[PDB]
RNA sequence: UUUUGUAUAAUGGGUCAGCGACUUAUAUUCUGUAGCAAGGUUAACCGAAUAGGGGAGCCGAAGGGAAACCGAGUCUUAACU
RNA sequence: AGGACCGAACCGACUAAUGUUGAAAAAUUAGCGGAUGACUUGUGGCUGGGGGUGAAAGGCCAAUCAAACCGGGAGAUAGCU
RNA sequence: GUUUAUUAAAAACACAGCACUGUGCAAACACGAAAGUGGACGUAUACGGUGUGACGCCUGCCCGGUGCCGGAAGGUUAAUU
RNA sequence: AAUUCCUUGUCGGGUAAGUUCCGACCUGCACGAAUGGCGUAAUGAUGGCCAGGCUGUCUCCACCCGAGACUCAGUGAAAUUGAACUCGCUGUGAAGAUGCAGUGUACCCGCGGCAAGACGGAAAGACCCCGUGAACCUUUACUAUAGCUUGACACUGAACAU
RNA sequence: CUUUAAUGUUUGAUGUUCUAACGUUGACCCGUAAUCCGGGUUGCGGACAGUGUCUGGUGGGUAGUUUGACUGGGGCGGUCUCCUCCUAAAGAGUAACGGAGGAGCACGAAGGUUGGCUAAUCCUGGUCGGACAUCAGGAGGUUAGUGCAAUGGCAUAAGCCAGCUUGACUGCGAGCGUGACGGCGCGAGCAGGUGCGAAAGCAGGUCAUAGUGAUCCGGUGGUUCUGAAUGGAAGGGCCAUC
């Protein structure tokens, strides 16, 4: 049978031109106040996937 | 029973040496409070740490009334 | 622990604030500090309202 | 993506965007694909009969992308500045 | 066989003969090899035809952006050195 | 007269020895309790498995019982040997 | 008298007796998706449930807690509207 | 004390001598009134203790009568088993050795006996821990649920009075 | 606008009475050789009872399951994240149910800048006034101080006091540190717009190192995005925040 996708997976995840994988940043979703300009500002524009992980997010998504 | 705890360590100290060829903004030195002082085109941060302003070589002396230690940038 | 949040708005009409604490038992008074609104690109006066 | 118990990495990180129903019905066309058609008129039904595009895209844009060799009418797709003006270079006229 | 470590007084086998354990299907990625090459290849089906027909489709030659959209650029910001 | 008394058949099973690859998957030998009663026994019938039946021991339900047996889900699952 | 058929026969279970409580008869209760049936061809001196256990002398104080029985002024409270 | 931890409590009796027994005391670790209290004739293959009688139970075993054991003839199992040319001692070593080191002893092979060892045979330890194993049992653990119960609408109508 | 009264009248609430639904495990008749069932006559009950659907309660009667890990065996006790010192062998890092202590905040000033200022403690003299209050002098030299632990800092003070103020700004970021990763940290300089200072300059919170919680699912405000025939809308995205 076809491979399934791993669909949450794929709702956090976006390849790119050489085929990377771009990510929202973690941390930005509340507890905001107590939090500084820099670091939020630093958390907003999405980020590559690293060289560790990027292994285990191409096992779940075979169709990217 | 009382006791049974501790702080993660920091990497505190040298990152660059004596004579090391460094760019503008490395990290010389990490520490808590001015056990080393900024000198020339070197910045002091908020939890003290000393940077490069410009690139060059890294040079610690000794100096001033006090006999403090200073760390600066020869811009070679 | 006792200090609230509370959001301060621009008065330019813009809707844009920022957020801060407050001690209220001790200081209840509605805090009025002036900061830049990036919306209109000016500094304007900010006025305590409730988050 | 199991990793022993610790939150996976597919999940520690937040979901972002929606995906659009326009872009499934859009295409790009190159040009090296406007010589390919028959007949030196490119109309999204011309298109779709030189199996350029297929049979549900509804708006097309033609890109800067190989080259055009030959006079060329272009009816109804947008086209970029660049593209545009090697149209033009080798004399075809961008029509609407 | 299991272990840091077994002549071990740790495990298993009385002996012989026969049988007894990494397979199959379908997807996907990488390597070798063959064909064709900015293109490659057809599926069901038609066909007596391992031929021939069938290009529906799939993959590739363009990316960036949540997206409209723009496009060898694009996003970010009022604007980028 | 009697859930009276002594005591065979009949129904039991307190002690000891033997036996423990037995003569026997619970017996034999010597003694032991009841023996007109809530007694004992033949033939047939009824109660069916989260159910029965139980003067109650989780006892018994075909040498199987804190949930019978037989077939099916079934190649359950086994981070263990 | 009864009991762990096959390591426990007993101080355990049962028992006559005693008390509490339910039950007015299409009884309570129990087996049944139901129809029905047991209770009982009985009717409160009867029937079910619970504890105690011949007989003798007796069975003290506590209703705050938990259950049950009665109350219904007020507080809270469903579908519905 | 079928209950007493301390405890073989203390005092009395029984015995040459009694952690048990019987009678008391009260300091009841931690009795007590129908999950009954205290008594009680009779009854018991029921628990504890003491006497007479009787005895190979014992001091301390002896002899005898039978059935095996032993020999001959016939028939003919079993568990177990990596392979064996299968001794002692003192060391050594997966730390308790027929098998290693040193040494001592020992001609080859049966039969009757005995059980110290082969960590002897039998049952993939039942104790103990572990597995995000199992079952069944409990409850004011969680979530449900049959049953019981409340109300609303339906089957379900009429007349009067307030 | 009627404070409010009567009559009709749409309707509820309460009871009384009635019979025709419905109940009858009362009597009698027939099917009928029948203590079943059905039909019939009569009596008693009667919109009650009872049943369906929806609903609150109760419900170990029954069912499915959960009931942590570390641990000189397990259990009991203790511990589980974060900061500081030591162990740690003069770069970083480094274990034990090793030795000692803290945190789960606080501040619109206790933040920014400009101007100014220097501690503890003892002695001598001095109304109440005492070992210790405030005053004057001397010695002293940070033995003080730092919103809160410990360590490292601190006089150009980062310590103490004043005037004016909101840089506790928005967009970004060369380069570097620290992590397996998620992440966390430092940062000169650009652009916009501010505060203090005559100016040079300084300021993107606080002497520094603790004061903390991923993702999902929702909420609130904003929005040149999307909007299942089309115009809207609902919902979704994006930015701010709970
Ligand atoms: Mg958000
Ligand atoms: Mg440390
Ligand atoms: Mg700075
Ligand atoms: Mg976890
Ligand atoms: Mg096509
Ligand atoms: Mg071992
Ligand atoms: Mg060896
Ligand atoms: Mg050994
Ligand atoms: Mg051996
Ligand atoms: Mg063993
Ligand atoms: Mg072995
Ligand atoms: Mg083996
Ligand atoms: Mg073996
Ligand atoms: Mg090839
Ligand atoms: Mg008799
Ligand atoms: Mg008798
Ligand atoms: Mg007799
Ligand atoms: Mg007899
Ligand atoms: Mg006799
Ligand atoms: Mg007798
Ligand atoms: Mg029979
Ligand atoms: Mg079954
Ligand atoms: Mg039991
Ligand atoms: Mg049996
Ligand atoms: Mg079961
Ligand atoms: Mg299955
Ligand atoms: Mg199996
Ligand atoms: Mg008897
Ligand atoms: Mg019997
Ligand atoms: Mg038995
Ligand atoms: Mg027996
Ligand atoms: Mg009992
Ligand atoms: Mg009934
Ligand atoms: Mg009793
Ligand atoms: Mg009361
Ligand atoms: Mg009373
Ligand atoms: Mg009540
Ligand atoms: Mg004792
Ligand atoms: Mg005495
Ligand atoms: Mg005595
Ligand atoms: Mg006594
Ligand atoms: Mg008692
Ligand atoms: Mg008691
Ligand atoms: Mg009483
Ligand atoms: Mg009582
Ligand atoms: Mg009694
Ligand atoms: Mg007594
Ligand atoms: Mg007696
Ligand atoms: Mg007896
Ligand atoms: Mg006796
Ligand atoms: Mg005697
Ligand atoms: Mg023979
Ligand atoms: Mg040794
Ligand atoms: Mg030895
Ligand atoms: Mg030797
Ligand atoms: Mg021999
Ligand atoms: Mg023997
Ligand atoms: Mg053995
Ligand atoms: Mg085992
Ligand atoms: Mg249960
Ligand atoms: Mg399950
Ligand atoms: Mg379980
Ligand atoms: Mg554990
Ligand atoms: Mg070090
Ligand atoms: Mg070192
Ligand atoms: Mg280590
Ligand atoms: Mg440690
Ligand atoms: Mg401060
Ligand atoms: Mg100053
Ligand atoms: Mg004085
Ligand atoms: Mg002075
Ligand atoms: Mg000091
Ligand atoms: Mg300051
Ligand atoms: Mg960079
Ligand atoms: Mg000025
Ligand atoms: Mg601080
Ligand atoms: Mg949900
Ligand atoms: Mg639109
Ligand atoms: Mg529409």
């Amino acid at each position: 049978p076809k491979i399934k996708t791993v669909r949450g997976a794929a709702k956090r995840f976006k390849k790119t031109g050489k085929g990377g994988f771009k990510h929202k940043h973690a941390n930005l979703r509340h507890i905001l106040t107590k939090k500084a300009t820099k670091r939020k500002r630093h958390l907003r524009p999405k980020a590559m996937v690293s060289k560790g992980d990027l292994g285990l997010v191409i096992a779940c998504l075979p169709y990217a | 029973t009382r006791n049974g705890r501790d702080s993660e360590a920091k990497r505190l100290g040298v990152k660059r040496f004596g004579g090391e060829s460094v760019l503008a903004g490395s990290i010389i030195v990490r520490q808590r409070g001015t056990k080393f002082h900024a000198g020339a085109n070197v910045g002091c941060g908020r939890d003290h740490t000393l940077f490069a302003k410009a690139d060059g070589k890294v040079k610690f002396e000794v100096k001033g009334p006090k006999n403090r230690k200073f760390i600066s940038i020869e811009a070679e | 622990g006792i200090r609230e949040k509370i959001k301060l708005v621009s008065s330019a009409g813009t809707g844009h604030f920022y957020t801060t604490t407050k001690n209220k038992r001790t200081k209840p008074e509605k805090l009025e500090l002036k900061k830049f609104d990036p919306v209109v690109r000016q500094h304007v006066i900010y006025k305590e309202a409730k988050i | 993506g199991f990793e022993g118990g610790q939150m996976p990495l597919y999940r520690r990180l937040p979901k972002f965007g929606f995906t659009s129903r326009k872009a499934a019905i859009t295409a790009e066309v190159r040009l090296s694909d406007l010589a390919k058609v028959e007949g030196g008129v490119v109309d999204l039904n011309t298109l779709k009969a030189a199996n350029i595009i297929g049979i549900q895209i509804e708006f097309a844009k033609v890109i800067l992308a190989g080259e055009v060799t030959t006079p060329v009418t272009v009816r109804g797709l947008r086209v970029t500045k660049g593209a545009r003006a090697a149209i033009e270079a080798a004399g075809g006229k961008i029509e609407e």
